[PDB]
C-alpha cells in the first residue's frame, strides 16, 4: 500500500506520451489506498458461476 | 409508494394476521396487513378472497411476468404506475422473484436494452484506446481465487 | 523416574489404543493406509551418519531424527485432534510448506507444535509475540533458524502490531519462498545451496527448518501455509490418561465426572477476571490430586493398601485449589456443583492445630477476634490458613478483597504466628507502587555516564540477596500494598514465574533466595494482564469475611487497654457502659444497617463510619477525663458518667453515620434513632437531635445556647474577619475540634462557597499549636508537590532510630490543607498518585525517600482537605482504601435563617 | 543583543566524574536548545535592516555559534561511542588477546581523548573549548577512528557468529561475554539455555579443561563417550561445535544400546519389574520413550 | 455453515497428493486396477489435511466426509455411476465414460446450461431463499442511499410504549436455592431487568433530548448517531444476536423476551419450586439458551440420586400441546425444523423450508451406555437463522425410505428463531 | 480592556504565543511578569486569550497564581537568588528593612497581590468552558465572570 501510494502520487506528474497505458492487476481488499482508487479507472472481474 | 417499498413495509402492528387462503401463509398475510395501510390498494383481503386463480399465481415458476390487478384504484394507464404497483405487490407475495421484477421496473422505465450491455462480456480495446487518458492507470480488481491478467 | 514413568504410560496408552482399535479392524497388509497413517519409526544401527539412523514417517514424509538432547520435556496425550494435527503438519512439511493452526486460545496449538518438534528431535523456539516481542532480535533469530536447523514457532501472530506484523510477514515470506525451492523437480539435487535475503546477505537455508504460525493471516502467506482448525481439545481423554498415569484406578469414571465439572464452573459461577477453568488448571488439579493420593498412601502405610476413596481425593484437590479464589458467594454454588457431579462425597479439611494455637496466641495479644468454626472470626481464620497454604506453594501470592476486609491484619498475624512457631524472624517491607515513579522503583541509567542507580525494589532485593545481616535466617516479605496495572508489573513477570530471576537494563541478573515472597494487597484486580494473575496463585477476601461484631470487639479490646492509669480506668468504666450497645444488635448496628439506604455523597464504607464513631468515643473518654482533672475534689462520678456516655454515644452515632448528608437524611436518622433507642432523649416537638450537644454532667443542651449574637467592628466586614456565630458554625467547630484532637485526617465536602475553608480556619484558631500550609490541588498534580512542601516546611531529617520528618518549628503540628483533594486527575488505570501517596503516609505513617531509599517516618504532620460533591463536573470519586480513614463532613449552604443571622 | 554577551560568559561544561577517574559532559539540552535559540535570534536580528545599533555585532558571534554547534554535535557522538567502547574493552580480560590491533588502536584513541578531557577540565568554559588549536579536526579524527573500530568489532562479531550459528540466538553483550570471558567457565552456563533446548549446563572437569557431558536444568545428565577437550581446542566456538557433535553421536549410540535392550522386553510374554525399572533408570527420558 | 475459502491452493495440494499416492501405488506405467487405487489415503487426506483443515464445526466435517465417501469410491470406475443421484427427482447425472481427458472435457462442455441447487445436493428451493436474501439486501442498499428531532422523537416514543414496563425482579427464596431451575431463572431475570432498566433510561433520555430539553452528552450523542443510522447500539447487545439486525427487529425481540421473563417471574411468584418445571419456555427468548439445558440436566440429576454425567437427552415432538410433562420431560417451544418434517417422532425430507415443531419435549434418561441403531441422525440446534452458534444436538429417527447421508448433505437442522 | 487598563495606569502585558511554545516558555513569561509586578512596584494587566492557551500546564500555573498569590516551584535556585536580589533592591527602594529570605518573599507575594490583574478573554460557552472549569476552578472562584454579549 505504501509503494502504491508512492506510485499514485508520482502519477500526478504529467506523462506526455499518448499511447502509454498502465494496467494494475488488483485484489479487492480495503488495504488499498483510496487515492489510487479515485484517481484511476476501475474494472471488476468475477468468476462466472456454475 | 417508494416510501412503503423501502421502509414502510417494515412497520409493526398488533393483529389481523388471520390466514384466509390455505395457499397464503402467515408471513404473506402479515405483509398483506402492512400493504393494506397504503391507500393505493385500500383493500387486499377482499381481493384475495375472490379470484382463486391467484392461488395458482402464488405457485408459478415465474410469477412476475403476469400479475393480477389486486389494486382497485384509478387506472394506471401510464406503464410506470402499473410497474411500481406490481413491484410493491411482488414485494408482498414471493419476495424471491423481487429482483427479477426489479429488472422489469427498470426495463419499462429505461427500455429493454439498459442492462443488456453488462450481460455481454466487455471488450477493452475500445475503452482503453479512447476513454482512458494516458495519465489514468487502469485498475483490474479480481475476486480472490480468480485472475484477470 | 516418576516423570519417565509418566511419559512411558502416556505413550503406551496411545500405543495400546492404536493397536487394538485401528489395527484390529480386520487389517493384514503392511502397506494399508490404516497403518501408514500412524507415526512409524525405523531404526538402522548400521548407518554411519548420526543423522541417518532413525527415520520417522507419518504418512509418506521421511524425517531424519535430529539427535538434539531435549532433556525431560512433558509429553502430550495423543488425542485424535493431536493425531490429525500431526498428520496435517507433516503433510505441510513434506510439501515444503508451513503449519498454521488456529482456533481459540487454550486448545494447545503451541504445545502441539512443540510436541511435534520434540518428537522429531528438533530444537524449537516459541515466540510469545503479544507485548514482550523483541522486534530487533528477529533479524538474527531467523538466520539462526535457517543455519542451525532449528524449528521455530509463533504464538498468537495476529496479536502483533501491524507494522511489526508486516515486517515479520515479509521476512517469513522470503524464508518460506526460499524453502519452497528444495522440492523443485528440476532442482531435485542441491548442487548450489539455497540462499535467502534476510540481512541484505545470502544466508544458506537448511532444509530441516520450518516455520509455524499459530493464530486466534496476511495475504503474503495465504499461498504458503496449510491452515488447521484446533477449536476444542479432547479434555476427557487427556484427563483419563493423566489420571491413569498418576496411579488412579477407575480413571475413566473420574475423568467423565471432572471434565463436565470444569465445564460447569465457568457457566454457573459468576465470571471473574482471576477465574481460570482451562485445561492448564485441569492438569494442575490432576497432578495435585495424584500427589494427595500418594500422600494418603504413605500415611496409611505408615501404621499396597489400594482401596482409598478416589473421588474424595479428587474433590479435596479441587477444593484446595478453587476455594481461595472464590468470591464468598459462589462457595454454595461450587459445593452444589460438586454434590451434583459427585453424588454423596464430602470435602474433608486439614486442621493444623499447632498453627491454630499460634494464631490464637497472636490474636490474643493483638486485640483481634479468633474463631475456629462457625463462630465469629471463623471465616477470617480460614482465609489466614488458606494464605499460609498458598505461601508454601507459590512465591507471588496476591491477596485480593474490597477495602475493609481483613487482609492486611491477616498476613500480619500470619507472619507473627509463623515467627513464633518456626522460630525464624519475619520482616515485611510494605512497598507502595504508583506513589513512586516506575523509574525510581526498578532503577535508571544515565546515558552520559552508564552509571546504574538501583530503584526501591532493586535496592531492597539486593539488600536481601547480600547477606550483610541475614539472607536465610529471616523471612523477607515484599508486600505491594497498592493497586496494580501493566506498567511496572511487566518488569516483575520474570520474578513471579518459575524463573525466579530479575533482569536489569544494565545487564544484571538477581535471583531471589527461597525465603522471599512477592505479595500484593489489591482490591480491584481489574487492571492487570492475565500473565501476571496466572503466574501466581491468590486468595480472595470478601466484605462478609470480616463481620462488624469483630470490629466492635477489637474497638472495645483496644479501649480497655492502650491508654489514650486514671485515663485507662475512665476508658474501662466507659467501655463497660458502651458494651450493651455493641452486642451485634440493639442500637449501633441497627442504625449502621439503616444508614446504608440513605443518600450519602462519597458513598459510605462500613470501616469509615465505625472509625469515626471510635474516634469520637475516644474524644468523649478524654473529655470526661479532662473534666475529672478539672475538679480535684469530687472526682467524676460513675452514675453521672453512665448517662453522659449513653447520650454521647447517640450524639456520636448521629454525627458519624449521617455526618455526610443533607439535613433531610440527618433528620430521618434522628427519627429512626428515636424509634429504636432506649436512652433518654431531648423533649422537643420537632427540633432534631442534631441540634443538641451532650454537655458534661449528662444533659442535652441545645446548640442555640452557644450562639453569641455579637456585633462586629465597622472597619472589618471582610472575609479575613472572624466568623459570626451561627448554628452550623458552632456545631462544626466542636465536630472539627473532636476530629483534630486525635490528629486524624479530615475531608470537608460541600458546594463551593459554603464555608469549608473558613470553618476549618476558624476551628484552627481554637487550637494554639497548629500551623497551616495551604496547598491548591488541581489537575496534573503529582506527589512531588507534597515533597516540595515538606522540603520547604519539614527541613528536619534526623536519624536517631531512623529517618524522621518533622516540621521546622518545635512543638507545632502542620495541617496540609489540600483544597480540592479529589480534583487531581485520575490516569487511565483508575487511580490517583497523590491520593495513594497521602493514603500510604497516613495508614503506614511514613514513606520511602526516592534518593537514598530509606523509610522516613512522619512526626507532626496532619492532613485536612476540601472537596465538592462528586457529582459536580470535573470531580472524581475518591478510592475506598483512602476514604476508609478520612471521615467526611457535608457543609451545605446556610439556610435563610442562618443567612439572616450572619 | 547584550544579554547574549552577559550570559555566554557564564556556562561551564557541567562535568561529572567517571568510574575510571575521568570527566564527562552531561549538559546537552542547555548546550543545544539555548544555542540554537540564540543563533536563530541573532539571525533574525541581523537580517533585520535596522542594524544601526549592531552594525557589526551579530556577524562576530554567528560564526562562534556555528563553531559551537559543529564542535558539540560531534563531541556528543564521540563521548557516547567512546564510553560504549570503553565498556566493551574493559569487561572480560580477553579482548586484549582477541583482535589485539583493535585493542592498541583503542588504547591510543583513549589516550588522546583523556588528554582532551584533562585539557577541558583544567579550564572549563564554553569559550575555552575553542582556543584549542585543531580541536575540531582532532575531534572528527577521533570520531572516524571510533567508527572504524566499532565497525571492525561488528564485523568480528558477525564472523564469530557465522561459525557455530547457535550464537545467533544470544544477544550482543551476551556473545561478547561468551567470546571474551572464556578462560574460566563459570558465566557461559547462563547462556546455554538459549543456545540449546534443555542444555542448561556442561559437566566440566576438575580443572575445567575437559568437557565430559551435558546436564539438564532439573538435573538429568548425559555423559559423552569421547570427552571434548578444551585444553587442546581453544577458540571457544570450535569446542562448542565439538560438544554439539559429541552430543549427537552420544545420543545416537545410547539410543542404539537402549533399543537393543528393549528388544528383549518387546518379545517377552512375561516381564520382571525390577529389570524394567533398572532400564528406565539407566537411559535418558527421550531415549527411553523413543526405544519404546 | 461458514463462508470458508476453498481457493486454488487446496486444489493444487489435492492434485499433488493424488499424483504422489497414485505414483507410489501404481509403479506399473499402464492400467493398474479399479480397486488397487489408494482410495482410503486420498479420502483421509482430503478430509483431514487439505480440505478439512479450514473446517471448524463438526457438521461441516460430516458433510465433507459424506461428499468424499460418495465420490471417491472404486464404484466411480464403473460404467454406470450417478454423480448426482437426483436433479429433478427422475433426472440423474451420469458419470461420463472415458480414459482420457479429452472425453471428460467434452462432457463438461456438453453439460446442460440449466443449473439448480439440486446439482449440489441442496434442496431445490435454496435458490428461493437466496434470491429473497439478495432482494432484501438490495432494498437495504437503496435505503442506505436515501430537523430529525421530530422524526426520531415519534419512533422513540413508539419504542418506549411497545417495550413493556420494568419487570418484577423479585425472585427471592430461602429453600429453593437447591433448585437449579430457580437459580438459572433468577439470574436470567436479573440480567433482563438490568438490561431493561438501562435501555429504558437511555430511550427516555433520547426522547427528552429529541424534545430539546437537555444538552446531549458524548454517550448520548453516539447512541443517537447509532439510532438515526438504523444500526443497533453497541451498548445494548449483551446477548447473542444475528450478525446484522435493524433496531426495530432487536426492539421487537427484546419486547418478546421481556414478556417471557415477566410470565416466568409471575409463575415463580405463584409457585417457586413446582411451577418452573411446568412452564413452557422458548429457547430463542433466552440470553443463555444452553444454560437452560444445563439447568434442566442438573434438576433431573437432583430429583434422583444419579450423577449429572449419566444422563442422555431424548427428544419427543409431541403433537399440538399434549401437556403430558413427565417427571423428566421439559417443554420447549419455538423450534423450527429446516428442510424436514416430523410426523410423530420420525423425520422426512421436505421441499418446504421452516417446518414448525410444536411443544418439543426434552427428557433426561439414565443412559444405558449402548450404541444406537444405524437409523438415526444427529441434528444441530442453532440459535439464529445464521447457523454460527451451536446450542446442542438432538438425535432423531428417520423414515426407512431415506438415508442419513441425504439428511447430512441436504442441510437439515433445528433453529431456535 | 486595554483602554481601561491604560486609563487606570496599568501596563498591559500580553503573550505572543506560537505553536512552538512549551511549559518552560510560559514559566519564563510568568517570571518576567512577576518580576515586573513584585519588584519595581509596577502594576500589570496580564491579558490573555483562550487562543493564548495550548497546554493544561498554562491553566495549572494560572490556578496556582490566581489563588494565594505566588506560584510555588516557579523559581529554581539560581532564579531564587536572582529574585531575592531584585526584591531586596525594591524593598530598599521603598524603604523596608532586609531581615531574612522569608519576609522578603512575603513582601514580594503581597506586592504581587496588590499590583497584578489577570484578564482572560474567551469565546461563548461550550463544553470548553466546562473543561476549563474542571482543569482549574480558580477562574470560577478567584476570577469574576463578566459576560460580554
Ligand atoms: N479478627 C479480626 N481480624 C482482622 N481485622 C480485624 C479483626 N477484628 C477487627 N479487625 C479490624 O478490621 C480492620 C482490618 O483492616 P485491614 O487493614 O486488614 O484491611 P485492608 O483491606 O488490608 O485495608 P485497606 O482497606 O486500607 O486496603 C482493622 O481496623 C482491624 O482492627
Ligand atoms: N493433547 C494435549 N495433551 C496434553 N496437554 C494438552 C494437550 N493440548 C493442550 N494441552 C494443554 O493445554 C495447555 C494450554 O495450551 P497452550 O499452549 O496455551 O495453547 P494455545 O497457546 O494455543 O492457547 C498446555 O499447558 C497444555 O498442557
Ligand atoms: N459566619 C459565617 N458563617 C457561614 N458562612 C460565612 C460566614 N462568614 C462568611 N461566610 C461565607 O462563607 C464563604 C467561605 O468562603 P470559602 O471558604 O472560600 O468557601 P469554600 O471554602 O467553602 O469553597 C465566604 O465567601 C462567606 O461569604
Amino acid at each position: 500500500p505504501g509503494w502504491l501510494m508512492q506510485l499514485e502520487k508520482k502519477l500526478h506528474s504529467l506523462q506526455p506520451h499518448a499511447c502509454f497505458r498502465l494496467f494494475l492487476t488488483m485484489e479487492i481488499n480495503p488495504k488499498v489506498p483510496v487515492n489510487l482508487l479515485r484517481a484511476g479507472r476501475i474494472f471488476v472481474f468475477e468468476p462466472p458461476p456454475g | 409508494e417508494f416510501q412503503h417499498f423501502l421502509r414502510g413495509n417494515e412497520i409493526v402492528l398488533s393483529a389481523g394476521s388471520t390466514p384466509r387462503i390455505q395457499g397464503l401463509t402467515v408471513e404473506q398475510a402479515e405483509a398483506v396487513v402492512r400493504l393494506s395501510c397504503l391507500p393505493a390498494f385500500k383493500d387486499l383481503i377482499a381481493k384475495v378472497q375472490a379470484d382463486e386463480q391467484f392461488g395458482i399465481w402464488l405457485d408459478s415458476s415465474s410469477p412476475e411476468q403476469t400479475v393480477p390487478y389486486l389494486w382497485s384504484e384509478e387506472t394506471p394507464a401510464t406503464p410506470i404506475g402499473q410497474a411500481i404497483h406490481r413491484l410493491l405487490l411482488i414485494q408482498a407475495f414471493r419476495p424471491d422473484r423481487l429482483l427479477a421484477m426489479a429488472h422489469m421496473f427498470v426495463s419499462t422505465n429505461l427500455g429493454e436494452s439498459f442492462m443488456s450491455i453488462m450481460e455481454q462480456p466487455l471488450d477493452l480495446t475500445h475503452i482503453v484506446g479512447t476513454e482512458v487518458k494516458p495519465n489514468t492507470p487502469v485498475l483490474m480488481c479480481s475476486v480472490p481465487g480468480y485472475d484477470a491478467s | 523416574r516418576r516423570r519417565k514413568l509418566e511419559h512411558l504410560i502416556t505413550e503406551l496408552v496411545h500405543q495400546r489404543d492404536v493397536t487394538r482399535s485401528l489395527i484390529k479392524s480386520k487389517i493384514d497388509n503392511a502397506k494399508s493406509f490404516e497403518w501408514l497413517s500412524q507415526m512409524r519409526f525405523y531404526f538402522d544401527p548400521k548407518q554411519t551418519d548420526v543423522l541417518q539412523q532413525l527415520s520417522i514417517q507419518m504418512a509418506n514424509a521421511k524425517f531424519n531424527y535430529g539427535f538434539e538432547y531435549l532433556g525431560v520435556q512433558d509429553k502430550l496425550v495423543q488425542t485424535p485432534l493431536t493425531d490429525r494435527c500431526y498428520l496435517t503438519m507433516t503433510q505441510a512439511l513434506e510439501a515444503r510448506l508451513g503449519g498454521s493452526p488456529f482456533g481459540p486460545a487454550g486448545t494447545g496449538k503451541t504445545e502441539s507444535v512443540k510436541a511435534l518438534g520434540h518428537q522429531l528431535g528438533r530444537f524449537v523456539l516459541v515466540f510469545n509475540c503479544d507485548e514482550t516481542f523483541d522486534f530487533q532480535a528477529m533479524g538474527r533469530i531467523f538466520v539462526g533458524l535457517c543455519q542451525v536447523g532449528a524449528w521455530g514457532c509463533f504464538d498468537e501472530f495476529n496479536r502483533l502490531e501491524e507494522r511489526m506484523l508486516s515486517a515479520v510477514s515479509q521476512q517469513v515470506q522470503c524464508i518460506q519462498e526460499a524453502l519452497r525451492e528444495h522440492s523443485n523437480p528440476n532442482y531435485d539435487k542441491t548442487s548450489a545451496p539455497i540462499t535467502c535475503e534476510l540481512l541484505n546477505k545470502q544466508v544458506k537455508v537448511s532444509p530441516d527448518m520450518a516455520i509455524f504460525i499459530t493464530m486466534n493471516l496476511p495475504d503474503n502467506l495465504k499461498k504458503l501455509f496449510r491452515s488447521l482448525a484446533m477449536t476444542k481439545p479432547d479434555r476427557q481423554l487427556i484427563a483419563q490418561v493423566m489420571l491413569y498415569s498418576q496411579g488412579f484406578r477407575t480413571a475413566e469414571v473420574l475423568a467423565n465426572k471432572i471434565v463436565p465439572f470444569f465445564k460447569l464452573c465457568d457457566e454457573q459461577l459468576s465470571s471473574q477476571s482471576h477465574y481460570d477453568f482451562g485445561l492448564r488448571a485441569l492438569k494442575s488439579v490432576l497432578v495435585s490430586a495424584g500427589n494427595v493420593k500418594r500422600e494418603r498412601i504413605q500415611k496409611i502405610k505408615r501404621e499396597i493398601a489400594e482401596n482409598l476413596p478416589e473421588q474424595e481425593i479428587l474433590i479435596q484437590s479441587v477444593c484446595e485449589t478453587m476455594v481461595p479464589k472464590l468470591v464468598a458467594e459462589d462457595i454454595p454454588l461450587l459445593f452444589s456443583l460438586l454434590s451434583d457431579v459427585f453424588p454423596g462425597v464430602q470435602y474433608h479439611r486439614g486442621e493444623m492445630t499447632a498453627l491454630r494455637e499460634e494464631l490464637k496466641k497472636v490474636c490474643q495479644e493483638m486485640y483481634l477476634t479468633y474463631g475456629d468454626g462457625e463462630e465469629v472470626g471463623g471465616m477470617w481464620v480460614e482465609k489466614v490458613l488458606q494464605l499460609y497454604q498458598i505461601t508454601q506453594i507459590n512465591h507471588g501470592l496476591m491477596m485480593v478483597g474490597p477495602s475493609g476486609s481483613g487482609k492486611s491484619m491477616a498476613w500480619r498475624v500470619l507472619l507473627k504466628a509463623l515467627e513464633r512457631l518456626e522460630g525464624v524472624e519475619g520482616v515485611a517491607h510494605i512497598i507502595d507502587p504508583k506513589a513512586i515513579s516506575k523509574d525510581h522503583l526498578y532503577g535508571t541509567l544515565d546515558p552520559n555516564t552508564r552509571e546504574w542507580t538501583d530503584g526501591l525494589f532493586t535496592h531492597v532485593l539486593r539488600k536481601i540477596i547480600d547477606s550483610v545481616r541475614g539472607e536465610l535466617q529471616k523471612r523477607q516479605w515484599i508486600v505491594f500494598d497498592g493497586d496494580v496495572d501493566p506498567e511496572w508489573v511487566e518488569n516483575l513477570n520474570s520474578v513471579l514465574d518459575d524463573n525466579k530471576l530479575l533482569t536489569l537494563p544494565n545487564g544484571e541478573r538477581l535471583s531471589l533466595p527461597p525465603n522471599v515472597r512477592i505479595m500484593f494487597e489489591v482490591q480491584d484486580l481489574k487492571y492487570a494482564t492475565l500473565a501476571t494473575v496466572s503466574r501466581c496463585g491468590m486468595v480472595w477476601f470478601s466484605e462478609d469475611v470480616l463481620s462488624t461484631d469483630m470490629i466492635f470487639n477489637n474497638f472495645l479490646a483496644r479501649l480497655r487497654s492502650i491508654p489514650l492509669s486514671p485515663m485507662l480506668q475512665i476508658q474501662r468504666d466507659a467501655a463497660t457502659i458502651m458494651q450493651p450497645y455493641f452486642t451485634s444488635n440493639g442500637l449501633v448496628t441497627k442504625a449502621l444497617e439503616h444508614a446504608f439506604q440513605l443518600e450519602h455523597i462519597m458513598d459510605l464504607t462500613r470501616l469509615r463510619c465505625l472509625g469515626s464513631l471510635f474516634s469520637m468515643l475516644h474524644q468523649a473518654c478524654r473529655n470526661v477525663a479532662q473534666y475529672n482533672a478539672n475538679h480535684p475534689d469530687f472526682p467524676m462520678q460513675i452514675e453521672q458518667l453512665e448517662r453522659y456516655i449513653q447520650r454521647y454515644l447517640v450524639y456520636a452515632i448521629l454525627w458519624s453515620l449521617s455526618g455526610d448528608s443533607r439535613l433531610k437524611m440527618r433528620a430521618e436518622l434522628g427519627e429512626y434513632i428515636r424509634r429504636i433507642t432506649t436512652v433518654p432523649l431531648p423533649t422537643a416537638p420537632n427540633i432534631p437531635i442534631i441540634d443538641y450537644e451532650v454537655s458534661i454532667s449528662g444533659e442535652w443542651s441545645p446548640w442555640q445556647a452557644k450562639v453569641p449574637q455579637i456585633e462586629v467592628e465597622t472597619h472589618k466586614v471582610a472575609a479575613p474577619d472572624v466568623v459570626v456565630p451561627t448554628l452550623d458554625t458552632v456545631r462544626h467547630e466542636a465536630l472539627l475540634y473532636t476530629w483534630l484532637a486525635e490528629h486524624k485526617p479530615l475531608v470537608l465536602c460541600g458546594p463551593p462557597g459554603s464555608g469549608k475553608t473558613m470553618t476549618l480556619f476558624s476551628a484552627l484558631r481554637a487550637l494554639p499549636d497548629m500551623e497551616v500550609v495551604g496547598l491548591n490541588f488541581s489537575s496534573a498534580t503529582t506527589p512531588e508537590l507534597l515533597l516540595k512542601t515538606f522540603d520547604h516546611y519539614c527541613e528536619y531529617r534526623r536519624t536517631p532510630n531512623g529517618v524522621v520528618l518533622a516540621p521546622v518549628q518545635l512543638g507545632k503540628w502542620l495541617v496540609l490543607f489540600c483544597d480540592e483533594i479529589n480534583l487531581p486527575d485520575m490516569d487511565k488505570y483508575g487511580t490517583q498518585r497523590v491520593i495513594s501517596f497521602i493514603r500510604q503516609m497516613v495508614e503506614h505513617g511514613g514513606f520511602y525517600r526516592t534518593s537514598d531509599q530509606t523509610w522516613v517516618k512522619l512526626e507532626r504532620i496532619q492532613f485536612v482537605g476540601a472537596c465538592n460533591p462528586p457529582t459536580d463536573p470535573g470531580r472524581k470519586p475518591l478510592s475506598h482504601r483512602f476514604l476508609r480513614h478520612v471521615p467526611v463532613v457535608y457543609v451545605d449552604y446556610p439556610g435563610p435563617a442562618s443567612l439572616t443571622q450572619i | 543583543l547584550k544579554q547574549i554577551r552577559e550570559v555566554w560568559n557564564t556556562y561551564e561544561l557541567d562535568l561529572v566524574n567517571y568510574q575510571n577517574k575521568c570527566r564527562l559532559i552531561r549538559g546537552w539540552d542547555d548546550l543545544f536548545n539555548k544555542v540554537k535559540e540564540h543563533i536563530n535570534s541573532v539571525s533574525a536580528m541581523k537580517l533585520s535592516p535596522y542594524y544601526k545599533v549592531f552594525e557589526e555585532d551579530a556577524l562576530s558571534w554567528e560564526d562562534k555559534l556555528n563553531r559551537i554547534m559543529a564542535l558539540f554535535d560531534v563531541w556528543i557522538d564521540v563521548q557516547r561511542r567512546w564510553v560504549y567502547l570503553e565498556g566493551i574493552f574493559t569487561g572480560s580480560a580477553d579482548i586484549k588477546h582477541l583482535l589485539p590491533v583493535e585493542t592498541q588502536r583503542f588504547q591510543s584513541i583513549s589516550t588522546e581523548f583523556l588528554a582532551l578531557m584533562k585539557k577541558v577540565s583544567k579550564s572549563p568554559l564554553v569559550m575555552d573549548v575553542l582556543n584549542i588549536q585543531g580541536v575540531q579536526r582532532s575531534l572528527e579524527r577521533l570520531a572516524d577512528l571510533l567508527g572504524k573500530i566499532q565497525k571492525a568489532l561488528g564485523e568480528y562479531l558477525e564472523r564469530e557468529r557465522s561459525s557455530f550459528p547457535r550464537f545467533y540466538f544470544v544477544g550482543d553483550e551476551d556473545l561478547l561475554e561468551i567470546i571474551g570471558n572464556s578462560k574460566n567457565v563459570a558465566k557461559l552456563q547462563k547462556h546455554f539455555k538459549k543456545m540449546f533446548a534443555g542444555v542448561s549446563s556442561i559437566i566440566l572437569n576438575e580443572d575445567n579443561s575437559v568437557v565430559l557431558g551435558i546436564s539438564s536444568r532439573e538435573g538429568e545428565e548425559v555423559m559423552f563417550k569421547t570427552p571434548v577437550s578444551i585444553t587442546e581446542h581453544p577458540k571457544i566456538n570450535e569446542w562448542l561445535t565439538l560438544v554439539e557433535k559429541e552430543m549427537r553421536v552420544t545420543l545416537a549410540k545410547l539410543l542404539a544400546e537402549s533399543v537393543t535392550e528393549v528388544e528383549i522386553f518387546g518379545k517377552a510374554t512375561s516381564i520382571d519389574p525390577n529389570t524394567y525399572i533398572t532400564w528406565i533408570d539407566k537411559y535418558q527420558a527421550q531415549l527411553v520413550v523413543l526405544s519404546a | 455453515s461458514k463462508k470458508y475459502e476453498f481457493g486454488e491452493s487446496d486444489l493444487r495440494s489435492a492434485c499433488d497428493t493424488v499424483d504422489t499416492w497414485l505414483d507410489d501405488t501404481a509403479k506399473g506405467r499402464q492400467n493398474i486396477s479399479p480397486d488397487k487405487i489408494p482410495w482410503s489415503a486420498l479420502k483421509t487426506l482430503m478430509a483431514q489435511s487439505i480440505y478439512g483443515g479450514r473446517v471448524d464445526n463438526e457438521f461441516d466435517q460430516r458433510l465433507l466426509n459424506t461428499f468424499l465417501e460418495r465420490l471417491f469410491t472404486t464404484r466411480s470406475f464403473d460404467s454406470e455411476f450417478k454423480l448426482a443421484c437426483k436433479v429433478d427427482g427422475h433426472k440423474d447425472i451420469q458419470m461420463p465414460d472415458g480414459i482420457r481427458r479429452e472425453e471428460f472435457v467434452q462432457w463438461v462442455e456438453l453439460l446442460p446450461d440449466t443449473q439448480t441447487p439440486s446439482w449440489l445436493g441442496l434442496p431445490n428451493n435454496a435458490e428461493r431463499v437466496l434470491l429473497t436474501t439478495q432482494g432484501v439486501d438490495m432494498i437495504s442498499k437503496m435505503l442506505k442511499m436515501q430537523a430529525w428531532m421530530r422524526t426520531l422523537h415519534t419512533t422513540a416514543s413508539n419504542w418506549l410504549h411497545l417495550i413493556p414496563q420494568t419487570l418484577s425482579h423479585l425472585k427471592r427464596t430461602v429453600e429453593n436455592i437447591k433448585d437449579p431451575l430457580f437459580r438459572f431463572f433468577e439470574r436470567e431475570v436479573k440480567m433482563g431487568a438490568k438490561l431493561l432498566q438501562d435501555v429504558r433510561q437511555d430511550l427516555a433520555d433520547v426522547v427528552q433530548v429529541c424534545e430539546g430539553k437537555k444538552k446531549q452528552t458524548n454517550y448520548l450523542r453516539t447512541l443517537i448517531n447509532e439510532l438515526v443510522k438504523g444500526i443497533l447500539p453497541r451498548s445494548w447487545s449483551h446477548y447473542t444476536v444475528p450478525a446484522g439486525m435493524t433496531v426495530i427487529q432487536w426492539v421487537s425481540d427484546f419486547s418478546e423476551r421481556i414478556k417471557q421473563l415477566q410470565n416466568i417471574s409471575l409463575a415463580a411468584a405463584s409457585g417457586g419450586a413446582k411451577e418452573l418445571k411446568n412452564i413452557h419456555v422458548c429457547l430463542g427468548g433466552l440470553f443463555v439458551p444452553e444454560a437452560y439445558i444445563t439447568a434442566t440436566r442438573q434438576y433431573v440429576a437432583q430429583a434422583n440420586s444419579w450423577s449429572l454425567e449419566e444422563l442422555c437427552l431424548e427428544v419427543n415432538v409431541t403433537t399440538s400441546q399434549g401437556a403430558t410433562l413427565d417427571a423428566c420431560s421439559f417443554g420447549v417451544t419455538g423450534l423450527k425444523l429446516q428442510g424436514a418434517t416430523c410426523n410423530n417422532n420420525k423425520l422426512s425430507l421436505s421441499n418446504a423450508i421452516s417446518t414448525a415443531l410444536p411443544l418439543t419435549q426434552l427428557r433426561w434418561v439414565k443412559q444405558t451406555n449402548t450404541e444406537k441403531k444405524a437409523s438415526v441422525v444427529t441434528l444441530p440446534v442453532y440459535l439464529n437463522f445464521t447457523r454460527a452458534d451451536l446450542i446442542f444436538t438432538v438425535d432423531f429417527e428417520i423414515a426407512t425410505k431415506e438415508d442419513p447421508r441425504s439428511f447430512y448433505e441436504r442441510g437439515v437442522a433445528v433453529l431456535c428463531t | 480592556s486595554r483602554f481601561v487598563a491604560w486609563m487606570n495606569g496599568l501596563s498591559v502585558y500580553q503573550i505572543k504565543v506560537h505553536r512552538k511554545y512549551t511549559g518552560e516558555d510560559f514559566d519564563e513569561d510568568l517570571r518576567t511578569v512577576l518580576r515586573r509586578s513584585g519588584c519595581k512596584n509596577e502594576k500589570i494587566a496580564f491579558i490573555m486569550d483562550e487562543s493564548n492557551v495550548l497546554d493544561s500546564g498554562f491553566l495549572e500555573r494560572m490556578n496556582t497564581l490566581l489563588a494565594n498569590g505566588e506560584v510555588p516551584g516557579l523559581f529554581e535556585g539560581d532564579e531564587y537568588a536572582t529574585l531575592m536580589t531584585q526584591c531586596k533592591e525594591g524593598a530598599q527602594k521603598e524603604g523596608l528593612m532586609l531581615d531574612s529570605h522569608e519576609e522578603l518573599y512575603k513582601w514580594f507575594t503581597s506586592q504581587v497581590i496588590r499590583n497584578l490583574h489577570v484578564v482572560f478573554t474567551m469565546n461563548p460557552s461550550s463544553e470548553g468552558l466546562k473543561d476549563r472549569a474542571a482543569t482549574s476552578p480558580a477562574l470560577f472562584n478567584r476570577c469574576v465572570l463578566n459576560w460580554f454579549g
